[PDB]
RNA sequence: GCGUAGAGCAAUGGCGCGGCGUCCGGCGCCGGCGCACCCCCAAACUGCGAAGCGGCAGGGCGCGCGCAGCAGCGUGCGCGCGCACAACUGCGGGCGCCUAGUGGGCCGCCGCUGGUAAGCAGCGCCGGCAAUGAGGACACAACCUCGUGCGCGGGCAAGGGACCCCAGCUGCGCACACAGACGAAGGGCGCGGGCGCGCCCGCCCCGAAAAUGGACGGUGCUCAGCGCAGCCCCGACCCCGCGCACGCACAGCGUGGUAGGAGGGCGCGCCGGCGCCGCAGAAGCGCAUGCGUGCGCAUGCGUGGAGGCACCCGCGGCGCAGAUCUUGGUGGCAG
């Protein structure tokens, strides 16, 4: 039978009972980053305290 | 066959004019908005009396024609057909609807165009008559024959303005003597010092006096 | 009940201002953008590519990603009882560098400088809080050359 | 307290000894009494009465005479009676009904 | 009710060190209505709203009733009805200025249902007997006026008493 | 960031007359057209644009050194040293897991849509009822006050203070109509004020007609009506104070509750134990008394004539006012 279609009544009151929780803090993610930038940042992290020329002097051609 | 005007009295809906979305609305029976000697010059009818709405409501186009004829017949019979120019201010622009429903009831309820009304506010003039000063009492009487055709309360006001210009009679008389007025028929333009001066001298050339 | 296209109900939101139509000026290309910087998404409707959703047209978010022609922006949205972080990709024509923290950065760099300089001379400054508007001050208004003026209620007259 | 009040009266009568008008610095706090009850309060007004610690009617607090606190008092002014206490109203409120949050 | 002369001005800033001082003479119930009636007149005559007004002084204008004669008062007022806003001029005889406006308020309420807040007083002037315009208040300016009391008034609070007891006299 | 109220005809789209014309047509006039002023306008118009809202910021910074395949002269990321607690007010906060009920709503306020309207239908925001008692509304889911353990004392709220019915007196007005006590356009040498014979404001009158006899709640009231002022009073579970109960993380704070969830107990049949009782009278039953917030418990007396109780454990066909419940018995109807 024909009845009520829609309301937003009591929705703000419901949504504030457990509050509007924030975005939950996380570790920083590489999701959404530029791929050329992210590839280069990991290369800088891979050869952080030892340079690349010294790293490939040890481990050979690293690619 | 027409509904009583108590069904469409108040400004209930948003204004709903004849547009590309609302077509098929019939023409209003209020055909004439200017009566008497329309071609009379601005300086011939100093006096101005107005029928002013004390209501927020919708005047029917049928009542706007009935009050038109009631006021026009009185100004003709008493002031004469040359001694006045009566302007109907409000225009029946709002279209009222009728549902008219086998009997469908409230299914598909949005109504077809049924009539035209003019939407008036508190203090809005409905009619206005410009006359000579001798026909004040005639013009006050013709408007009270017009407001009988109207719903609710109306008030007849004698305005200190000169005719159908917004300028008051003392202020209109001064600028007419200064040469600062150019007639546009029922209303007037005040000559200012803003033009080019060759255009300003052509403006004084076309002044009233 | 309205249809749910990507630019629904944007007749005024995605319009141009009066006498401010046209393609964007090349001076926007000289704006720097950095990761962490806050930006205001305000859609240039002359630029049809990289347009964000209409929901983010008033919003301000922090940059997480910087691309060739575009910028990734973190913007929280209410989904019921939670804020959900949306990643908004927008062309630079649709963003402005936000002045949301404009007066905070001006306050911070000066105050951090003053704290560094005072620590250099062996002093220290206790607290550099912004003091709000307190009570009114005491006033002295002299009636010398300033005579008090009576205000009266006046009779109601009406002009018509 | 007497010396601070006597200094303001001496500042005020010296100003009217000349032509001047002297009003002192208005106090550093308002005293606020919750007048209306806890029912039918919209969520903004209910929140401000919580931050003023006015959780029942006939409860009274002191709030600071700040520009943010004056705007808070204005938004719930249909629920409160607020004004300026002098030193006698301040001391009567604390000595007669004064408890500590410990 | 009481009469207040309330002095106020714009709050002085660095741009305007001595603003123009204004004052209003208000017949009000207390100083809070008197501040309220002052703040509207600064808001509507000038454009100074109440957030930027400092009220410099509020004094109670009280008359000395040393020998306490009756004066005549002509009151020009503006009262708002349910239908409009109108001007009226009423004349009263009373003790003080603050008592004559109390006679104005009880009369506008009795005769026109005008509440106290619906009434703004343009001017209150103490008048001679020769300058009075109302013939009803003129009758009591004559010397040696006299009338009897025709209303019965009880001489105690009674519920039931015997018939012989005088109650009116 | 918005584009609503307002405002605007300036573009789009309408409305309407005049005015003007080295414009056109017809016979100086009339009609077209053009222009400028103007008029009435717009939910699906906007050169403007509020009130109101929305987003974000108010903390880390400064310096130095390493790294990169990115970049072409920066950007990120590592690391170190140094500096440092950032408007107001309030205050503990964050997150996870499992699961119920719910998914017919309704009402008020403000803002709306459709509709002649509707105790109609459909929305927005907030509040309520549902599930919220109590006081005031004559009674009355929603209005007003205002929340709500059990009492005592105070003070009040809304609302009132002729009698029902707790609580009223002092003054100033006004009104006469079985009025106050449903109402329109239009009226009234009705009365009271006010303004310039006409207006205006109050009260009253006419307009004002329904069917059981009857409803300001009633009685009634003509100072119990319509207005005002002053002082006072009455009045809730509100607020305050005290005491107790219960809950809490317990020098204190808190206390409504449907669907619903949780905890701790009461009660029943039997079990493994453990303390006992009974022909000097067990269970059951009837009537009393006591205890207990309560589920219930204990005793006395009577009856009864052989079993039973308490606690700890364990098992469960474990608690009834309802099901046109089932079975049995019995009434009223009805001599
Ligand atoms: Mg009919
Ligand atoms: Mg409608
Ligand atoms: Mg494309
Ligand atoms: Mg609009
Ligand atoms: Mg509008
Ligand atoms: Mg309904
Ligand atoms: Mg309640
Ligand atoms: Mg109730
Ligand atoms: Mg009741
Ligand atoms: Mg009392
Ligand atoms: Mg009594
Ligand atoms: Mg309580
Ligand atoms: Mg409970
Ligand atoms: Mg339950
Ligand atoms: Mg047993
Ligand atoms: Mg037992
Ligand atoms: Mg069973
Ligand atoms: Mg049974
Ligand atoms: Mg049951
Ligand atoms: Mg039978």
């Amino acid at each position: 039978a024909k009845r009520k279609n829609h309301t937003n009544h009591n929705q703000n009151r419901k949504n504030h009972r457990n509050g509007i929780k924030k975005v939950k803090k996380s570790a920083p993610s590489f999701r959404g980053l530029n791929h050329k930038y992210l590839r280069n940042m990991l290369y800088s992290r891979k050869y952080n305290n030892i340079g690349r020329a010294a790293y490939e002097a040890e481990h050979g051609p690293q690619q | 066959g027409r509904r009583p005007a108590r069904c469409y009295r108040y400004c209930k809906n948003k204004p709903y004019p004849k547009s590309r979305f609302c077509r098929g609305v019939p023409d209003p029976k209020l055909a004439i908005y200017d009566l008497g000697r329309k071609r009379a010059r601005v300086t011939e009818f100093p006096l101005s009396v107005h029928l002013v709405s004390n209501e927020r409501e919708q005047l029917s186009a049928e009542a706007l024609e009935a009050a038109r004829i009631a006021a026009n017949r009185y100004m003709i019979k008493h002031a004469g057909k040359d001694n006045f120019h009566m302007r109907i201010r409000v225009h029946p622009l709002h279209v009222i609807r009728i549902n008219k429903m086998l009997q469908t009831g409230m299914r598909g309820s949005f109504g077809k165009p049924y009539g035209r009304v003019a939407r008036v506010d508190f203090g809005q003039e409905i009619l206005s008559i410009r006359t000579k000063d001798a026909f004040k009492a005639v013009a006050c009487e013709a408007l009270r024959r017009a407001k009988a055709k109207f719903p609710g309360h109306q008030q007849i006001k004698v305005s200190c303005a000169f005719g159908f210009t917004g300028i008051s009679r003392e202020e209109f008389e001064r600028l007419r003597k200064e040469g600062k007025l150019i007639s546009q028929g029922s209303h007037v333009t005040i000559i200012k010092e803003k033009g080019s001066i060759v255009g300003y001298k052509e403006k004084l050339s076309k002044a009233i006096q | 009940m309205r249809s749910n296209g990507y630019r629904r109900g944007t007749r005024h939101r995605f319009s141009q201002a009066f006498r401010k139509h046209g393609m964007p000026k090349p001076s926007i290309l000289t704006r720097v953008f950095k990761k962490g910087q806050y930006v205001d998404v305000v859609v240039n409707p002359a630029i049809h590519k990289g347009m964000p959703h209409k929901f983010f047209h008033g919003r301000t978010g922090k940059i997480f990603n910087i691309d060739k022609r575009s910028i990734g922006i973190l913007m929280n949205k209410r989904c019921g009882p939670r804020y959900v972080e949306k990643m908004v990709i927008a062309r630079v024509e649709h963003v402005r560098p936000s002045r949301c923290n404009e007066e905070y950065i001006k306050r911070r760099t000066e105050n951090d400088r003053l704290r560094r300089e005072a620590a250099a001379r062996g002093e220290k400054l206790g607290s550099l809080k912004r003091k709000p508007g307190g009570p009114r001050g005491a006033v002295l208004i002299s009636t010398e050359n300033n005579t008090p003026i009576e205000i009266r209620n006046e009779p109601y007259f009406e002009v018509y | 307290y007497k010396e601070h009040m006597k200094k303001e009266e001496d500042a005020r009568r010296e100003a009217e000894a000349r032509g001047a008008f002297y009003v002192p610095k208005e106090p550093e706090f308002y005293v606020v009494v919750r007048i209306r009850g806890i029912h039918k309060v919209p969520p903004r007004e209910r929140k401000i009465l919580e931050l003023i610690r006015l959780k029942k009617p006939n409860h009274a607090v002191f709030v600071r005479n700040n520009a943010p606190m004056r705007a808070m008092l204005h938004k719930v002014r249909a629920y409160i009676a607020f004004g300026f206490a002098d030193i006698h109203l301040l001391r009567t409120l604390v000595y007669k009904r004064g408890m500590a949050k410990v | 009710i009481k009469e207040y002369r309330i002095y106020g001005s714009k709050m002085p800033t660095e741009q305007e060190v001595a603003p123009q001082i204004f004052f209003h003479n208000v017949f009000a119930k207390n100083e809070i209505v008197a501040r309220s009636r002052f703040n509207n007149l600064m808001k509507t005559k000038y454009k100074i709203k109440s957030g930027k007004i400092v009220i410099l002084k509020i004094e109670e204008l009280v008359e000395d009733l040393k020998d306490m004669k009756i004066k005549n008062y002509g009151i020009q007022l503006v009262y708002r009805s349910k239908k409009g806003i109108h001007n009226m001029y009423k004349e009263f005889r009373s003790i003080s200025r603050c008592k004559a406006v109390e006679m104005l308020f009880n009369d506008m309420a009795g005769r026109h249902k005008a509440k106290r807040d619906d009434i703004k007083i343009v001017s209150l002037k103490e008048l001679r007997s020769e300058d009075l315009r109302r013939d009803r208040v003129i009758q009591f300016t004559k010397d040696d006026v006299m009338y009897p009391v025709f209303k019965k008034v009880l001489n105690s609070k009674y519920d039931f008493v015997l018939k012989g007891t005088n109650i009116f006299n």
